[PDB]
């Protein structure tokens, strides 16, 4: 159908700055488009309605432009409530298509994550199951990635992942990644690698452990 | 003033039919063009369309969900309703009525037709996980080795669960991630804490009310 | 397929 494509997904701000969001159609949508701005726990809030008019209630430094297949966004002074997500939204046509969403996070310096690597319990063993679990501790962007290896071998549909919501103190995010395996399985193996790449990092970092050594 | 408020269970079992009901006020499905619809957002991901009904009956659906959908209206009671026939865990997700503006009209006529490009007001939203799991406590295990560690609430149901360090002393360098729902249909989650490898003992109060589930751990290296 | 309006 009706592609959204929003720029850009990530955006880091600080108070008072300018920020644009842009909003791409993959066909004309005439001025059929709407923007909205999602607080975490809250539902989506209406900004802007047929791309460039101004929703009663809604802070004048919310603006937005465009027609057709380029919409943008703009947040003249940047404010504490608007670290959130924004959405655009096309009702040109049916489905009335969402875009991919952009999120505005706090900026501050670059911060690698501190990676550490955890092999299962013994006492989850014993349960029949091994969970391999992965930490990137206070690391900054929210973008990273995380690949597990066993023995070398990539791993893939194994494992979950989850983000922290950006510190209110530290600006970071923290991720968790499981691995998880049958014992059985887990007992075939002797390296579990957890490589870690991320924009602080000038390489990919890799922990491991040896299943055994002790 | 408009509201809109959603309502329904928050579990439902695969296969099963999941109803949704939307109430509002401030607004009348008799109304000129104005038109009730529904869009869903699974946990951490962007908005999905589903479906939208006006004041004149006519429907329309979101084509990839089309076969499992239904929506309809009752004029009288203020009530839109949104039926999905057999849910898969993928449908587990926040289900939003909103309202969209009808075109303006002035005596007779629509003079205005740039207020239907939005929804401009939505509900708080409802909840729905779709899960065979029944309530469920957790297995606690420990993450063991700036020094990290932790605990590992695994396969439990449904949500929620608190965790806690030290009874609550220890609040400084932790780090309770969301859950994620298995593909068992149980949830699993991890807490941990950064210290200094030079430390004080490490507990986790870890306690799921549903399954009145409660479990204390020390953590050691 | 467009939109009602």
């Amino acid at each position: 159908a009706l592609q959204l494509t929003q720029s850009p997904s990530s955006l880091s701000a600080s108070v008072g700055d300018r920020i644009t969001i842009t909003c791409r159609a993959s066909q004309g949508v005439t001025s059929a488009l709407a923007w909205y701005r999602q607080k975490p726990g809250s539902p989506p809030q209406l900004l802007i309605y047929d791309a460039s008019s101004l929703e009663s209630g809604v802070p004048s430094r919310f603006s937005g432009s465009g027609s057709g297949t380029e919409f943008t966004l703009t947040i003249s002074t940047l404010r504490p409530e608007d670290f959130a997500t924004y959405y655009c939204q096309q009702l040109h046509f049916y489905p009335h298509t969402f875009g991919g969403g952009t999120r505005v996070d706090v900026r501050r310096t670059v911060a690698a994550p501190s990676v550490f690597i955890f092999p299962p319990s013994d006492e989850q063993l014993k349960s029949g199951t091994a969970s391999v679990v992965c930490l990137l501790n206070n690391f900054y962007p929210r973008e990273a990635k995380v690949q597990w290896k066993v023995d070398n071998a990539l791993q893939s549909g194994n494992s979950q992942e989850s983000v922290t919501e950006q510190d209110s103190k530290d600006s970071t995010y923290s991720l968790s990644s499981t691995l998880t395996l049958s014992k059985a399985d887990y007992e075939k193996h002797k390296v579990y690698e957890c490589e870690v790449t991320h924009q602080g990092l000038s390489s990919p970092v890799t922990k491991s452990f040896n299943r055994g050594e002790c | 003033r408009i509201t809109l408020k959603e309502s329904g269970p928050p579990l439902v079992k695969p296969t099963q039919t999941l109803t949704l009901t939307c109430s509002f006020s401030g607004f009348s499905l008799s109304d000129f063009g104005v038109g009730v619809g529904w869009i869903r957002q699974p946990p951490g991901k962007a908005l999905e369309w589903l479906a939208i009904i006006y004041s004149d009956d006519d429907k329309r659906y979101s084509p990839s969900l089309n076969t499992r959908l239904t929506i309809t209206k009752d004029t009288s009671k203020n009530q839109v309703v949104l039926v999905m026939t057999r849910v898969s865990p993928v449908d587990t997700a926040t289900y939003f009525c909103a309202h969209r503006r009808g075109p303006t009209t002035l005596f007779g006529v629509p003079i205005a037709r740039g207020p239907v490009n939005a929804m401009d007001v939505w509900g708080q939203g409802i909840t729905v996980t779709i899960s065979s799991t029944s309530t469920k406590g957790p297995s606690v295990f420990p993450l063991a080795p700036t020094a990290a560690l932790g605990c590992l609430v695994k396969d439990y149901f449904p949500e929620p669960v608190t965790v806690s360090w030290n009874s609550g002393a220890l609040t400084s360098g932790v780090h309770t991630f969301p859950a994620v729902l298995q593909s068992s249909g149980l949830y699993s989650l991890s807490s941990v804490v950064t210290v200094p490898s030079s430390s004080q003992t490490y507990t986790c109060n870890v306690n799921h009310k549903p399954s009145n589930t409660k479990v204390d751990k020390r953590v050691e290296p | 397929e467009l939109d009602k309006w």
